[PDB]
C-alpha cells in the first residue's frame, strides 16, 4: 500500500462523520413544515 | 509497479469533481 | 381522507349506515328503488377505511365503495 | 310489463356479477316508473358475501 | 368421555406392556436391557424398527418411563 | 447398452450389495438363538432379500456404476414393464375414479338437495355409478363426441377482463 | 405544507412517520407524482439512466483502483494457480491481533479480502497487466462517469432537453442500437482483441505509445482487402502454448478452432476474436433493418397489423400492439427485463461450461460465486419483469385500441392459462416429492435397490447429439458416418469433441438419476413461480372477488374482511408471494451446481452419484458435510480467516429469522403497542419534555410485507454466500 | 336404522372406511407381493 | 332543526379514572365531548376501558376519537335506549356539533339531506385507468 495512514484517515470519516452528517442533514430536512 | 502519492491525489480531485458534478445532476433532478 | 362512493345499485336497506363507527354515511331521498332512499357520504373525512360499510351491503358487487388514501389524522384512528 | 316474467329462467349479462353466464329465477319485477334495477333474480348458489338473490335491469338479462 | 379416553389408553399401554415387551428380561437385567413394548409389522422393510434391544426380544425402544413405574409399583 | 448400463445380472456392484446386505443381517442374526422368534424373523429377512435380488436380476433391470437398478422410460420395447406398462394401468385406475366421480356429480346435481348428497355420500347411487367405470375409456370417447364431455364457454362464470 | 415528500401531497399531509416511509419508498414512482407530464416523466428517467450509467462506471473504476492500489495483481500474473486475488485492504479498527494475522493473505503486508469476482482472471485475459494499466483504467472510467454526469445535467437543461415525440422514435432508436451499440461497440472489442489482447497472451506488449507501430498480423490488412481472409488463421497456437509467454505461440488473429485451451482450460483469444467479429457484422447488418429517414426500412406498426392469420385462430393478430408498447413504458420494462433475465440466465449457464477467462477453471470458488451471483440476478430480474407486467395492465392497458388482439386474448382464457399452470405445478411436485420421499424411506429400511432411479435418457441423448461418447447412443457427431460429424470435422470438431470428452472440466457433466430429479424439482421451481407471476399479472385488473381491482392500483393492502376476507388480493401481493418460491428455485439451482461441482472438483462424484437420489442425502452429505469448517471459523480455541463468513453465516440466519417476524405478526399488535408506548412517554417525567413530531404508527400492511420480504431474501443471500465461500475456500475442492 | 345408515354415509366415516379398506389391499398385495420395481409381463 | 349548544354545568359520570383517557392530542389537536341524559343512576362501561355510573339526568363525558362516542352512543341507544349527541371541541374553544347534524339519525331517511357522492351509474361501469392517463383524477370521481 503507498499510503497506509490513508484507510486510516478515510474509514473513521465514512464510517462516522458523514453518516453523522448525512443523517442530521435529512432528519432537519425530513422534520420541516415549510 | 506500486502507483505513487500523486497519483493518489489525481485520483481523489478526480472523484471531488465527479462528486459536484453528481451534487449537480442530483440538484438537476430535484426540481 | 379516504373516498367514499355509492351506486345507483344500492337498494337503500340502511345497513351500511348502521355499521359504520364513524358515522360518515346516511340516508337520503331517492326515487331508484322499491325503498326510495340512497346512502350518501357527506363527511367522509371523518371515515376511517374499515370497510364494515361494505361488508354490510347486500348487492351482487358493493353499491357502497371505499377508496382509501390521503391517511390524515383522523383516518389512521389515532388517540394522541 | 318492464321486463321478464315472473319464474322465469334468465341469465345474467352483468359482468361484475358473481352469476355472470349463469342462470336464476326471477321472483318479481317492479312496474314502478324511474327504478333502476326492477327485476329480481333468485340463484341456486351463493356468493362470497352468502347472499343468493340480487336485482338487475332488464337490459342485462336474457331468456335462457 | 375423555377420561374413557384416557383409560383406554392406559389399558393400550398396560396391554402392550404384557404382550409386546421385554418387561420380565428387563426386571432380570435392568441396567444393559432397553425397555421395549413396540413391535412393528414386517410389510415393507419397517421390521429394520425391530432393534435389538437385548433381552432375546426386537422391538421399538420406548423411552416413557412405565418400566421403571411397574418396577416401582411392584410388578 | 441404453446409457452406458449393464444389466444387473452381471453388475459386479449389484452382486456387492447382496453379499453386504446379506451379511449385515447373518451378523444382526449371530446374537440370537437358532430357535427364537427374532431368529426366524432374520432369517424371513434374508430369503426376502434373496428373492428381491434374484427378481430383479431376472427381469433385466439395467445397474449403473456400483449396483443400483436404473429405470428407462423413453419408450424401448425392453423396458416397457418399468413405466409404460404400469403407467398404463395407473391412468386405467386414475380415470376410473375420475369418471366415476365425475358420474356421480352429474347424477346429484339433478337432486333436489345436491349439498346433502355430497357430504352424506348415496352409497347405493355411488356404487351402481361406481360399477360403470369397468369401461370408462369408452364412455369418455363417447361423451367427448357427442358433445356431452365439455361445457360451452357460454355457460361458464369468468370475471370481468 | 411541502414536506420531505414533495412529490406527494397527501404523503406531506400525513402527521405520522408513514410519511418518511412512503415517501422513502415512493420516490421512483415518477408516474404517480403530482403533477406529472410525460414529457417531464421522460426527461427524468433519461437523465436518472445518465446517473445509474455513471454509478455503473464508477462501481467498476473504484474496483479497478482498489485492485491496483492494494492488490496483488503482478505477483498473481506471474503465478496464477498458486496466488490467492486481494480485493482491497481491510481496516477494522475492531480487530484483535488474531483477526490482524488471520486475515493477512496473498502476500500482503496487512488485513486483505481475497477476491471471488474472476476481475483478476478477466483483466489478464484483455491484456491488462501491471497496476499502472488498472489505475490508467480507473482514471479513464472516472471520466467516463463524470462525462455521463454532465450529459444527463445538459439534456435536462431547457434548450436541451427532449421532446416526447424523440423519445417515442422506435425505428431509430432500434437501428442505432443495434448497428452501434451493439455491432460497433463489438467491432470494437474485437479492435482490442487483436491489437493487445491476443499480443499481450503471446508475450508482446502492446500499448498506445506503439499502436500505430504494433503490427498485428505479419501480413498487415492485405489479405483482408484481397478477400483472402484465410490467412488470418494459417497458423494457430500450439498445445504447448503458454499464456502471455511467447514460447509456443502463433502468428493468427482468428482462428476457428474451438474447445479450451489446454494450459488456460479457457477459450482462446483468437477464437472470441473471431466471435465479436462476426456477431458485430450481423448487428450492424441488422440495425439497418427499420426506416428512420432515408425512405428505406420497415415500419413495425405496419409489420404487426400484418402479421394477423386469416383463420382467425388469433383474432386480430398484433394489431394496435405498436401503439400499446410504445406509450407504456412499464411494457418495454418488462420485455427488456424479461430478456435480461434470460440472457443472465445464459451467462451464468455458459461462464461456467465455456470459462472465457485465463485460469478462471481452477477458481473453483470464484466460479461458484460467480454462477450463484447471476443465477440470483436473473431469478430476481424474471421476477420484476412479471410484476411490471402486471403494472402494465393495471395502469397502461386499454382494451379499448386492444380489441381482440393477443393481448385480449391472453386476458379472455387466462382461466386456462392458470389452471394449466397448476396442473402442471402439482403434477411435477407431488410426483419429483414423492419419488424423493420413497427414495428416502428405502434407504431408511436399508434397500437402496429398491429406490425408482429413472434415467434421464434425453438429456443423455442431447449430450450424444453433442459428442458425448459416454453413453453410447452413436449418433448426430457421436458417430462418425453422420452427416454433421463430417461437416464439422475441419472447424471445430477436433478441439469440442476433446473438450466434451474431458470429463475434468465442466462442459457438459455426466448425469444420473439424481440429475433428472433435480432438474424435474427445477421445473417445478420455474411452473410454479411462473404459475403465481401469471395469476398476478392476468388477474391484476380484475376477478371475482374484486372486480374493480384495477381502480385500487397495484399496490394495495386489502379490501377488508368482507366477502370471506381479501389477504393479498394484489397483484403487488402476487409478486411478494413469487419472490419466496423464486429464492426457493434458485436455491434449489445453486445447491445442484455447487454438489455436483465439490464432488466433481474433489474427484469423487460417486458421492453424489449415490446420494443425490434422496434428501437425506443432500441433507448430510451437502449442507451438514460441507458446514464443518464454515462453522469452525471462531471457536474457543481460536479463529482463521474463515471467521468472517462463520460470521456471516449467523448474520443471514438471524436477518432471516427477523424477515419471518415482519412476515407473521400482521400490523394490530404493534399498533395497540406503540399506543401504549406512546402513553408511556407521555406520562413519564424528564421525558415528557423531549417530544416527537410524527406521530408513531406501526408499519403498514403491505410496508410490512416488504420489509419481511427484504429480511428474508438478505438473509437468504448472505446465509447462503457464506456458506458457499466458506465450503469452497476451506477445501480448495 | 335409517339414522345410523345416514350417519355412516357421511364423508369422513365413508372415508375412513373406504382407505382403510384400499390400504389393507395394498398391505395384503405387498404381503404376497413385494419389492417388486418392474411389473412383470 | 337548530344545533344546541353545548352547557358547561352538565355533571360527568361517576369515574375512578383511567390511563385510557384525553391525551396531548385532546390539548393541541381536537378532542370530543358525549352528552346524554339518563332517567337513573346506571352502570355502564367506558368505551376507553372500564365502568362508571352515569347521573340520573344530565351526564357529560370527554372522548378522544369521533368512534369512541359512537361505541358509546351506540350501546346508550341499544342497551339504555337513551338519546345522545356529541360535539368536537377544539383547543381555542370552538365547538361543532356533529353526529344528529339534521336532528334525525342518519339510519332513518329524513328530507333536505343532499346526496354527496353518490354515482348514477353501476360501480362496473367505470372508466378505465389507462384512459384517465397522466390526468389528475380518478375512475370514480367522474
Ligand atoms: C390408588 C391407590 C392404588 C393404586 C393406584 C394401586 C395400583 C395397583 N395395585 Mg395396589 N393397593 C392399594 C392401592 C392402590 N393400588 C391398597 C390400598 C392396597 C391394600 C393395602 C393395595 C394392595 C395391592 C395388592 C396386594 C396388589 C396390588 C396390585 C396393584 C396393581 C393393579 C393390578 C391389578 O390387578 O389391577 C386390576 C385389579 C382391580 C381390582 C381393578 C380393576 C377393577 C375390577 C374389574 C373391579 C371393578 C369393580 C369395582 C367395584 C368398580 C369400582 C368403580 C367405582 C364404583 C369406584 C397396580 C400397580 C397388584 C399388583 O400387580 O402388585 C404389583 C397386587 O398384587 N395392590
Ligand atoms: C463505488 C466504488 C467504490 C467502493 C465501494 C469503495 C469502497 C471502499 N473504499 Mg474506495 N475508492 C473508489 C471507489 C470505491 N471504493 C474510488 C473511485 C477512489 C478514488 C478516489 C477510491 C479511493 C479510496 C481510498 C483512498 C480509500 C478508499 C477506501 C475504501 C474503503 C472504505 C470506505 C472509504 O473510506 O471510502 C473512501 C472512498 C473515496 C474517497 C472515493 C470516493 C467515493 C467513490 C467515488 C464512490 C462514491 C459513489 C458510489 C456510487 C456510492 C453511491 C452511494 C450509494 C447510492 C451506494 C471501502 C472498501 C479506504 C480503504 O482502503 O480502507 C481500507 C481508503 O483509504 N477508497
Ligand atoms: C389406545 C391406545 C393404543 C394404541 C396406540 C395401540 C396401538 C397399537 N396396537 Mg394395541 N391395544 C390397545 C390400545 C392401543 N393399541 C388396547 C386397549 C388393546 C386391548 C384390546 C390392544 C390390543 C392389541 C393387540 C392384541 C395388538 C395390538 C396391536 C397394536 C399395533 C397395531 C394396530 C393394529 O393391529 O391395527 C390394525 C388395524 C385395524 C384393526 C383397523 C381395521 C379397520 C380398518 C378401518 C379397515 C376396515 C376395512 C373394511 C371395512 C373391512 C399398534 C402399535 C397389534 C400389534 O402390535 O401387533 C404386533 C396387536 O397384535 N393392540
Ligand atoms: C397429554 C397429556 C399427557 C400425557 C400423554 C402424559 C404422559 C405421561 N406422563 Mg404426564 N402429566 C400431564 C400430562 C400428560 N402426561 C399433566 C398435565 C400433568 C400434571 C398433573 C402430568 C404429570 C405427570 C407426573 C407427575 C408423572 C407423569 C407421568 C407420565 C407417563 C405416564 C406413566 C403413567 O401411567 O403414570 C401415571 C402417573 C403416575 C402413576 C404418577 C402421577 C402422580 C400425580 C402427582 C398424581 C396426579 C394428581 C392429580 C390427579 C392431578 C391434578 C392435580 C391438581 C388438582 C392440583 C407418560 C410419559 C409419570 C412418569 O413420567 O412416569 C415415568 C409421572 O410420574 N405425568
Ligand atoms: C447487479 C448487477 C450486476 C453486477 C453487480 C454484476 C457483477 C459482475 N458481473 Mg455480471 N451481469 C449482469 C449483472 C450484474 N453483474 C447482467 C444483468 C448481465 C447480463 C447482460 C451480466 C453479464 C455478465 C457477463 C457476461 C460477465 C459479467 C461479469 C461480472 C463481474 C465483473 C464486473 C463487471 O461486470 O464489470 C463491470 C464492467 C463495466 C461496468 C464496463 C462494461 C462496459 C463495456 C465494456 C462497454 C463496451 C462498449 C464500448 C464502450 C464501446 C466502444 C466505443 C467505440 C470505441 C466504438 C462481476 C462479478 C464478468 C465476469 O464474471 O468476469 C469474471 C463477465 O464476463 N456479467
Ligand atoms: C474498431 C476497431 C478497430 C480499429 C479502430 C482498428 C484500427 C487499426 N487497425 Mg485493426 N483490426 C480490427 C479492428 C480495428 N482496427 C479487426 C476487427 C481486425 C481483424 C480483421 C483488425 C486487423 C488489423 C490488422 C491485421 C492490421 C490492423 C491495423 C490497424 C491500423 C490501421 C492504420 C492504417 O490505416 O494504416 C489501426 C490502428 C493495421 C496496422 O496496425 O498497421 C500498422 C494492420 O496491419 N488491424
Ligand atoms: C430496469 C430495472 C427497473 C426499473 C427501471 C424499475 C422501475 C420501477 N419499478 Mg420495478 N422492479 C425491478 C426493476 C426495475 N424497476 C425488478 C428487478 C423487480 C423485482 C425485484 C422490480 C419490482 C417492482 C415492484 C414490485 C414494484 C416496482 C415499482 C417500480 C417503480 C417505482 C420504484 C420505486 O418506488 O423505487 C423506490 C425504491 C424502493 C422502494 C426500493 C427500496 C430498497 C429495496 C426494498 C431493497 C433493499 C434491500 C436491502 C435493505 C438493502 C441491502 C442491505 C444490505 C445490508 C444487504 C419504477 C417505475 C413499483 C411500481 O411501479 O409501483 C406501482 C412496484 O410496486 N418494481
Ligand atoms: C415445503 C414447503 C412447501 C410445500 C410442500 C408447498 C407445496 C405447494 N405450494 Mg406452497 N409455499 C411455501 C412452501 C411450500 N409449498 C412457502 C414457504 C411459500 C411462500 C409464502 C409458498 C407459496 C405458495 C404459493 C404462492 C403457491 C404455492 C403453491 C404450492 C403447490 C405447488 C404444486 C405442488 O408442489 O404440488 C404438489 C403438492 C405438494 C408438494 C403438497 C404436499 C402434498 C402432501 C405431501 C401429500 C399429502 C400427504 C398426506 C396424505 C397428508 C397427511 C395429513 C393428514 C391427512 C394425516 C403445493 C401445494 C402454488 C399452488 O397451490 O398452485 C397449485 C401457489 O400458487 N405455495
Ligand atoms: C408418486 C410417487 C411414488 C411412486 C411412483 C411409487 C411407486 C412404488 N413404490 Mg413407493 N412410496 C412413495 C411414493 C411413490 N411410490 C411414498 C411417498 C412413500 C412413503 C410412504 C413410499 C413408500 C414405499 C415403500 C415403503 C414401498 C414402496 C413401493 C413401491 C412400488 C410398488 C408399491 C405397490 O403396492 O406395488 C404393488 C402393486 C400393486 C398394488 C398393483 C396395483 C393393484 C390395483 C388394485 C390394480 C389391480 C389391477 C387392475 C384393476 C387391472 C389393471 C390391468 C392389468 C392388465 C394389470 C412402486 C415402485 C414398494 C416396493 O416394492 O418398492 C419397490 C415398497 O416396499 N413405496
Ligand atoms: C406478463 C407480461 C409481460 C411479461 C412477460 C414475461 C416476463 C414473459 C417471459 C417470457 C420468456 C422468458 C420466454 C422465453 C422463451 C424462450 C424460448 C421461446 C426459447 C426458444 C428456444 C429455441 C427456439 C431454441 C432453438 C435451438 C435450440 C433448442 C438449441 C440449439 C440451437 C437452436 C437455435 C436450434 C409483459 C411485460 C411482456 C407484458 C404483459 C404480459
Ligand atoms: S349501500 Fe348497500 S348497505 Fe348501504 S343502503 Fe345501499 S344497499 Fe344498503
Amino acid at each position: 500500500m503507498t499510503a497506509s495512514y490513508l484507510p486510516s484517515i478515510f474509514v473513521p470519516l465514512i464510517g462516522l462523520v458523514f453518516p453523522a452528517i448525512t443523517m442530521a442533514s435529512l432528519f432537519i430536512y425530513i422534520e420541516q413544515d415549510e | 509497479t506500486s502507483i505513487s502519492d500523486s497519483q493518489i491525489i489525481v485520483a481523489l480531485v478526480s472523484a471531488f469533481i465527479t462528486g459536484i458534478l453528481a451534487l449537480r445532476l442530483g440538484k438537476s433532478l430535484y426540481q | 381522507a379516504h373516498s367514499v362512493k355509492i351506486y345507483d345499485t344500492c337498494i337503500g336497506c340502511t345497513q351500511c349506515v348502521r355499521a359504520c363507527p364513524t358515522d360518515v354515511l346516511e340516508m337520503v331521498p331517492w326515487d331508484g328503488c322499491k325503498a326510495s332512499q340512497i346512502a350518501s357520504a357527506p363527511r367522509t373525512e371523518d371515515c376511517v377505511g374499515c370497510k364494515r360499510c361494505e361488508s354490510a351491503c347486500p348487492t351482487d358487487f358493493l353499491s357502497v365503495r371505499v377508496y382509501l388514501g390521503a391517511e390524515t389524522t383522523r383516518s389512521m384512528g389515532l388517540a394522541y | 310489463v318492464i321486463g321478464p316474467k315472473r319464474g322465469s329462467i334468465v341469465k345474467v349479462l352483468r359482468r361484475e356479477s358473481y352469476w355472470f353466464n349463469d342462470t336464476g329465477k326471477v321472483v318479481a319485477v317492479d312496474q314502478a316508473p324511474g327504478v333502476r334495477y326492477p327485476v329480481v333474480v333468485r340463484f341456486d348458489k351463493v356468493n362470497y358475501a352468502g347472499v343468493s338473490t340480487n336485482n338487475y335491469s332488464p337490459d342485462e338479462l336474457e331468456q335462457s | 368421555g375423555q377420561l374413557a379416553v384416557i383409560f383406554i389408553w392406559l389399558s393400550g399401554m398396560y396391554f402392550h406392556g404384557a404382550r409386546f415387551s421385554n418387561y420380565e428380561a428387563w426386571l432380570s437385567d435392568p441396567t444393559h436391557i432397553k425397555p421395549s413394548a413396540q413391535v412393528v409389522w414386517p410389510i415393507v422393510g419397517q421390521k429394520i424398527l425391530n432393534g435389538d434391544v437385548g433381552g432375546g426380544f426386537q422391538g421399538i425402544q420406548i423411552t416413557s418411563g412405565f418400566f421403571q413405574l411397574w418396577r416401582a409399583s411392584g410388578i | 447398452d441404453v446409457a452406458g448400463l449393464t444389466p444387473c445380472k452381471e453388475s459386479k456392484g449389484f452382486a456387492k450389495r447382496q453379499k453386504q446386505e446379506i451379511k449385515k443381517l447373518e451378523g444382526r442374526l449371530k446374537l440370537y438363538a437358532p430357535d427364537s422368534a427374532p431368529a426366524l424373523a432374520i432369517n424371513a429377512t434374508i430369503e426376502k432379500t434373496k428373492r428381491r435380488f434374484e427378481f430383479y436380476g431376472n427381469q433385466g433391470l439395467l445397474c449403473g456404476t456400483d449396483g443400483l437398478p436404473h429405470l428407462i422410460v423413453d419408450g424401448d420395447q425392453a423396458h416397457l414393464g418399468e413405466f409404460v406398462y404400469p403407467g398404463l394401468v395407473f391412468l386405467y385406475i386414475a380415470g376410473w375414479i375420475g369418471w366415476v366421480g365425475r358420474a356421480y356429480l352429474i347424477d346429484v346435481r339433478t337432486s333436489k338437495k345436491p349439498t346433502e348428497k355430497e357430504i352424506i355420500i348415496d352409497v347405493p347411487l355411488a356404487l351402481r355409478i361406481m360399477s360403470k367405470g369397468l369401461t370408462w375409456p369408452v364412455a369418455a370417447i363417447g361423451e367427448l363426441r357427442s358433445g356431452k364431455l365439455v361445457e360451452k364457454s357460454s355457460n361458464i362464470t369468468v370475471s370481468p377482463r | 405544507a411541502s414536506r420531505f415528500p414533495k412529490f406527494s401531497r397527501g404523503l406531506s399531509q400525513d402527521p405520522t412517520t408513514r410519511r418518511i416511509w412512503f415517501g422513502i419508498a415512493t420516490a421512483h414512482d415518477f408516474e404517480s407524482h403530482d403533477d406529472m407530464t410525460e414529457e417531464r416523466l421522460y426527461q427524468k428517467i433519461f437523465a436518472s439512466h445518465f446517473g445509474q450509467l455513471a454509478i455503473i462506471f464508477l462501481w467498476t473504476s473504484g474496483n479497478l483502483f482498489h485492485v491496483a492500489w492494494q492488490g496483488n495483481f503482478e505477483a498473481w500474473g506471474q503465478d496464477p494457480l498458486h496466488v490467492r486475488p486481494i480485493a482491497h485492504a481491510i481496516w477494522d479498527p475492531h480487530f484483535g491481533q488474531p483477526a490482524v494475522e488471520a486475515f493477512t493473505r496473498g502476500g500482503a503486508s496487512g488485513p486483505v479480502n481475497i477476491a471471488y469476482s474472476g476481475v483478476y482472471q478477466w483483466w489478464y485475459t484483455i491484456g491488462l497487466r501491471t497496476n499502472q494499466d488498472l489505475y490508467g483504467g480507473s482514471i479513464f472510467l472516472l471520466f467516463v462517469s463524470a462525462l455521463f454526469l454532465i450529459a444527463g445535467w445538459l439534456h435536462l437543461q431547457p434548450k436541451w432537453k427532449p421532446s416526447v415525440s424523440w423519445f417515442k422514435n422506435a425505428e431509430s432508436r432500434l437501428n442505432h442500437h443495434l448497428s452501434g451499440l451493439f455491432g460497433v461497440s463489438s467491432l470494437a472489442w474485437t479492435g482490442h482483441l487483436v491489437h493487445v489482447a491476443i499480443p499481450e497472451s503471446r508475450g508482446e506488449h502492446v500499448r498506445w505509445n506503439n499502436l500505430l507501430t504494433a503490427l498485428p498480423h505479419p501480413q498487415g490488412l492485405g489479405p483482408f482487402f484481397a478477400g483472402q481472409w484465410n490467412v488470418y488463421a494459417q497458423n494457430p497456437d500450439s498445445n504447448s502454448h503458454l499464456f502471455g509467454t511467447s514460447e509456443g505461440a502463433g502468428t493468427a488473429i482468428l482462428t476457428f478452432l474451438g474447445g479450451f485451451h489446454p494450459q488456460t482450460q479457457s477459450l482462446w483469444l483468437t477464437d472470441m476474436a473471431h466471435h465479436h467479429l462476426a456477431i458485430a457484422v450481423i448487428f450492424i447488418i441488422a440495425g439497418h433493418m427499420y426506416r428512420t429517414n432515408f425512405g428505406i426500412g420497415h415500419s413495425m406498426k405496419e409489420i404487426l397489423e400484418a402479421h394477423t392469420p386469416p383463420g382467425g385462430r388469433l383474432g386480430r393478430g398484433h394489431k394496435g400492439l405498436y401503439d400499446t408498447i410504445n406509450n407504456s413504458l412499464h411494457f418495454q420494462l418488462g420485455l427488456a427485463l424479461a430478456s435480461l433475465g434470460v440472457i443472465t440466465s445464459l451467462v451464468a449457464q455458459h461462464m461456467y461450461s465455456l470459462p472465457p477467462y485465463a485460469f478462471l477453471a481452477q477458481d473453483f470458488t470464484t466460479q461458484a460465486a460467480l454462477y450463484t451471483h447471476h443465477q440470483y440476478i436473473a431469478g430476481f430480474i424474471m421476477t420484476g419483469a412479471f410484476a411490471h407486467g402486471a403494472i402494465f395492465f393495471i395502469r397502461d392497458y386499454n382494451p379499448e385500441q386492444n380489441k381482440d388482439n393477443v393481448l385480449a386474448r391472453m386476458l379472455e382464457h387466462k382461466e386456462a392459462i392458470i389452471s394449466h399452470l397448476s396442473w402442471a405445478s402439482l403434477f411435477l411436485g407431488f410426483h419429483t416429492l414423492g419419488l424423493y420421499v420413497h427414495n428416502d424411506v428405502m434407504l431408511a429400511f436399508g434397500t437402496p435397490e429398491k429406490q425408482i432411479l429413472i434415467e434421464p435418457v434425453f438429456a443423455q441423448w442431447i449430450q450424444s447429439a453433442h459428442g458425448k461418447a459416454l453413453y453410447g447412443f452413436d449418433v448426430l457427431l457421436s458417430s462418425a458416418d453422420s452427416p454433421a460429424f463430417n461437416a464439422g470435422q475441419t472447424l471445430w470438431l477436433p478441439g469440442w469433441l476433446d473438450a466434451i470428452n474431458n470429463n475434468s472440466n465442466s462442459l457438459f457433466l455426466t448425469i444420473g438419476p439424481g440429475d433428472f430429479l433435480v432438474h424435474h424439482a427445477i421445473a417445478l421451481g420455474l411452473h410454479t413461480t411462473t404459475l403465481i407471476l401469471v395469476k398476478g399479472a392476468l388477474d391484476a385488473r380484475g376477478s371475482k372477488l374484486m372486480p374493480d381491482k384495477k381502480e385500487f392500483g397495484y399496490s394495495f393492502p386489502c379490501d377488508g374482511p368482507g366477502r370471506g376476507g381479501t389477504c393479498d388480493i394484489s397483484a403487488w401481493d402476487a409478486f411478494y408471494l413469487a419472490v419466496f418460491w423464486m429464492l426457493n428455485t434458485i436455491g434449489w439451482v445453486t445447491f445442484y451446481w455447487h454438489w455436483k461441482h465439490i464432488t466433481l472438483w474433489q474427484g469423487n462424484v460417486a458421492q453424489f452419484n449415490e446420494s443425490s437420489t434422496y434428501l437425506m442425502g443432500w441433507l448430510r452429505d451437502y449442507l451438514w458435510l460441507n458446514s464443518s469448517q464454515l462453522i469452525n471459523g471462531y471457536n474457543p480455541f481460536g479463529m482463521n480467516s474463515l471467521s468472517v463468513w462463520a460470521w456471516m453465516f449467523l448474520f443471514g440466519h438471524l436477518v432471516w429469522a427477523t424477515g419471518f417476524m415482519f412476515l407473521i405478526s400482521w400490523r394490530g399488535y404493534w399498533q395497540e403497542l406503540i399506543e401504549t408506548l406512546a402513553w408511556a412517554h407521555e406520562r413519564t417525567p424528564l421525558a415528557n419534555l423531549v417530544r416527537w413530531k410524527d406521530k408513531p404508527v406501526a408499519l403498514s400492511i403491505v410496508q410490512a410485507r416488504l420489509v419481511g420480504l427484504a429480511h428474508f431474501s438478505v438473509g437468504y443471500i448472505f446465509t447462503y454466500a457464506a456458506f458457499l465461500i466458506a465450503s469452497t475456500s476451506g477445501k480448495f475442492g | 336404522m335409517q339414522d345410523v345408515k345416514t350417519y355412516l354415509s357421511t364423508a369422513p366415516v365413508l372415508a375412513t372406511l373406504w382407505f382403510g379398506f384400499l390400504a389393507g389391499l395394498l398391505i395384503e398385495i405387498n404381503r404376497f407381493f413385494p419389492d417388486a420395481l418392474v411389473l412383470p409381463l | 332543526f337548530t344545533p344546541p349548544t353545548l352547557n358547561a354545568d352538565t355533571p360527568a359520570p361517576i369515574f375512578g379514572g383511567s390511563t385510557g383517557g384525553l391525551l396531548r392530542k385532546a390539548q393541541v389537536e381536537e378532542f370530543y365531548v358525549i352528552t346524554w341524559e339518563s332517567p337513573k343512576e346506571q352502570i355502564f362501561e367506558m368505551p376507553t376501558g372500564g365502568a362508571a355510573i352515569m347521573r340520573s339526568g344530565p351526564n357529560l363525558l370527554k372522548l378522544a376519537r369521533k368512534e369512541q362516542c359512537l361505541a358509546l352512543g351506540a350501546r346508550l341507544r341499544t342497551k339504555f335506549k337513551i338519546q345522545y349527541q356529541f360535539y368536537r371541541v377544539f383547543p381555542n374553544g370552538e365547538v361543532q356539533y356533529l353526529h344528529p347534524k339534521d336532528g334525525v339519525y342518519p339510519e332513518k331517511v329524513n328530507a333536505g339531506r343532499t346526496a354527496v357522492g353518490v354515482n348514477n351509474r353501476s360501480i362496473g361501469q367505470n372508466a378505465n385507468p389507462a384512459e384517465l392517463k397522466f390526468a389528475h383524477k380518478q375512475a370514480y370521481d367522474l
